[PDB]
RNA sequence: CCAUAGGUUAAUGAGGCGAACCGGGGGAACUGAAACAUCUAAGUACCCCGAGGAAAAGAAAUCAACCGAGAUUCCCCCAG
RNA sequence: GAUGGGGUUAGCGCAAGCGAAGCUCUUGAUCGAAGCCCCGGUAAACGGCGGCCGUAACUAUAACGGUCCUAAGGUAGCGA
RNA sequence: UGAGCCUUGAUGUGUAGGAUAGGUGGGAGGCUUUGAAGUGUGGACGCCAGUCUGCAUGGAGCCGACCUUGAAAUACCACCCUUUAAUGUUUGAUGUUCUAACGUUGACCCGUAAUCCGGGUUGCGGACAGUGUCUGGUGGGUAGUUUGACUGGGGCGGUCU
RNA sequence: GCUUGACUGCGAGCGUGACGGCGCGAGCAGGUGCGAAAGCAGGUCAUAGUGAUCCGGUGGUUCUGAAUGGAAGGGCCAUC
RNA sequence: AGGGGCGUAGUUCAAUUGGUAGAGCACCGGUUUCCAAAACCGGGUGUUGGGAGUUCGAGUCUCUCCGCCCCUGCCA
């Protein structure tokens, strides 16, 4: 499903407004993108489904550090 | 193309950048390079444009330092105001005779002042005095019952100004030989009068730029 | 995206020059091709350490250069023996082989290529002034006394 | 090419059921407004996930007001 | 986010008041595509095919028109 | 190739006239082998009337200055205004040359007894496409509703203060 | 002819309305105008010329100001 | 509301962009031919919506007094 593998962002629901404030249910989905991240330690490319906000934290945190937290959650690669 | 005289003028002033009043007045004193004594020529640009009718400004200002610009005063008035004008030093005082002298071409005066009763006679001179801008107008204080004061107030250094179509102010604070400090006071007194004259609707910086120049001198910006 | 250069990528500079650059450049091109590495605190210090360590290597080599230099510069004149030229030209020449055996014994060890014999191949017998170039900037000096055998 | 993916064993664990209570993910309309859109109904009904005998919450980046109080939960007031 | 207006106050002032810097409230210059306006095309695209006036040897009628509305006012064929 | 300003050059005919006489002061000056006037095409533009000055030539002349004329002059200056031209400064708009993101429902290899999937190799495309947030337009495609009362039944007509 | 009473604060007592409300009013206070004064003037001979509340805008106002000083906002007055 | 726009002879529509409002067709005349009609002229048709400025002087620029417009826009 539409879940970020780094930040865990998932679709959320809200209202479409209008000039008359009429509220209709809607969904907000993350800006998810499938990217192949280069992991130096394994000298390999690993593909992750990440949001655009997740991409920013990867540079700040390091490719190895983020993957270590994901392994704590536990998943396939 | 440019001669040596003109190239040294632009070498002394680098107008591409702004200058402060203290520096600007120093530059003006060094720009006085002519055979005859020069007069400061004001070059102040107003953000407001006279293209709107109601935004026109007409004003007057008496300067204690003075300008030196000829101030021969012709006065149209009768009775006690004629004696008061003569006692105040008016060179020419009369009514119909002086108007007829003007019609005959005797124009040995620099400033006309009229009493409101004399406006009937001065009105006939509108074809002559109008194009030259010498026509008395109440908005500049040259139409007043206190004729003696108008003759006084003038004489020394009373200066006039009228906005053009391009919304620019070209006055004269005084002669170039005037001291820098006095010249700074002269322009400062002028400047406050302009602020009072400013209207309200004008949604623009009242002054678009302030510059000073002499006869052959370059324009130095004032801040 | 601060990243420390590993080479002379385009106009970015040369090896070892941290520069601010758009994320994408390094996030997918510089790093996966190995042309650079993120200049993150840890990495930059290590590279700066690499800078100063090679400087110390440069220091050490030039330091040991002056060592050899002085060792042999100050006097340290050598004596060699060959078949007397009978008051004039000492018959045969002395070349790369024997000028290097002289220094070997007497101390400092120099390569035949290093040896710089300026005045031809030193054929005449007498005082001769021979220099050595142990290092590119080191200008060593030696006096050689030729004697008959 | 190492590797990695993958593959074969061996150990553990989980699977389902069950009333309500609980937390979380979704989430109406009838109705009321004497109509009806904001609003109300209502985060109710319902669906889904998970847990326990309780759950949840919880040890101040909280309130107070120049005096002070000192986690959370629950009850009566404050107060329609 | 150009510019302008406010709030606050370091400070200056007997105080009236003024007001640095910072923060903050607002005004909205400049940039800005499609669309719309605009210019054409398209009716085996959806659709539309009227009135007025004059004019043939008795009349009549109006081809031959003219005129207005309109975009243009029904051809072949058929027709109580 | 855009739109800006910055500076510089050039541009200013209702007419009278000096006539290719913006706008407004300053201004009696002006002005200058440093090229006086000149003289020769540097002139290009333009009203073809005129204008500025490749540069060479000659060496002090040059010019506020009537009249009408708004009117007194690219004789005098700040420097600006219009017509603008070049020049300096900034965002973008397409086009292209890329690959490295991304795409491949191209080929090949492997997982593998596999027209799935994944990985690898390669080709092609490529900073597009595509997707997210925000946003303009469109949208009976799909919803939720409204669509009054009086009234010799109702509708129609009329009426509502 | 001269003028702004087309006044400000009020108002005994009445009228007419289910009410919201509408209408009439001597007199009082402060300031006016016209008259020499008595006096008259709180619009127009009278009865039609009109629209509640909410919300927002403008001016004024020592009323309020969520720790305190301000301010925002609100209130009151005038008014759209 | 806000930003662009337009109102010249009975018939419409050009312009000038401060100096200077024509053409169109209708009408009456005149030409033209042996004569008609067609054509070609003369000419009679104007306050440039309107009002006031600016101005030596503006139907022109400005302010606008409006009608008629196109775009766009707001919860008494
Ligand atoms: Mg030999
Ligand atoms: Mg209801
Ligand atoms: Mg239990
Ligand atoms: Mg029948
Ligand atoms: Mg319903
Ligand atoms: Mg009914
Ligand atoms: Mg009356």
């Amino acid at each position: 499903s539409r879940v970020c593998q780094v930040t865990g962002k998932r679709p959320v629901t809200g209202n479409n407004r209008s000039h008359a404030l009429n509220a209709t249910k809607r969904r907000f989905l993350p800006n998810l993108h499938s990217h192949r991240f280069w992991v130096e330690s394994e000298k390999r490319f690993v593909t992750l489904r990440v949001s655009a906000k997740g991409m920013r934290v990867i540079d700040k945190k390091g490719i190895d550090t983020v993957l270590a937290e994901l392994r704590a959650r536990g998943e396939k690669y | 193309k440019l001669t040596k005289r003109m190239r040294v003028i632009r070498e002394k002033v680098d107008a591409t950048k702004q200058y402060d009043i203290n520096e600007a007045i120093a530059l003006l004193k060094e720009l006085a390079t002519a055979k005859f004594v020069e007069s400061v020529d004001v070059a102040v640009n107003l953000g407001i444009d006279a293209r709107k009718s109601d935004q026109n400004v007409r004003g007057a200002t008496v300067l204690p330092h003075g300008t030196g610009r000829s101030v021969r005063v012709a006065v149209f008035t009768q009775g006690a105001n004629a004696e008061a004008a003569k006692a105040a030093g008016a060179e020419l005082v009369g009514m119909e005779d002086l108007a007829d002298q003007i019609k005959k071409g005797e124009m040995n005066f620099d400033v006309v002042i009229a009493s409101p009763d004399a406006m009937r006679v001065v009105g006939q001179l509108g074809q002559v005095l109008g194009p030259r801008g010498l026509m008395p107008n109440p908005k500049v204080g040259t139409v007043t019952p206190n004729v003696a004061e108008a003759v006084k107030n003038a004489k020394a250094g009373q200066v006039r100004y009228r906005n053009d179509k391009n919304g620019i102010i070209h006055t004269t604070i005084g002669k170039v030989d005037f001291d820098a400090d006095k010249l700074k006071e002269n322009l400062e007194a002028l400047l406050v009068a302009l602020k009072k004259a400013k209207p309200t609707q004008a949604k623009g910086v009242y002054i678009k730029k302030v510059s000073i120049s002499t006869t052959m001198g370059a324009g130095v910006a004032v801040d | 995206m601060q990243v420390i250069l590993l080479d002379k990528v385009a106009n970015l500079g040369s090896l070892g020059d941290q520069v601010n650059v758009k994320a994408g450049y390094a996030r997918n091109f510089l790093v996966p091709q190995g042309k650079a590495v993120p200049a993150t605190k840890k990495n930059i210090e290590f590279f700066e350490a690499r800078r100063a360590e090679l400087e110390a290597k440069l220091a050490e080599v030039l330091a040991a250069a002056n060592a050899r230099a002085e060792k042999i510069n100050a006097l340290e004149t050598v004596t060699i023996a060959s078949k007397a030229g009978d008051e004039g030209k000492l018959f045969g020449s002395i070349g790369t082989r024997d000028i290097a055996d002289a220094v070997t014994a007497a101390g400092v060890e120099v390569a035949k290529s290093e040896v710089r014999l300026p005045n031809g191949v030193l054929r005449t017998t007498g005082e001769h002034e021979v220099s050595f170039q142990v290092h590119s900037e080191v200008f060593a000096k030696v006096i050689v006394n030729v004697v008959a055998e």
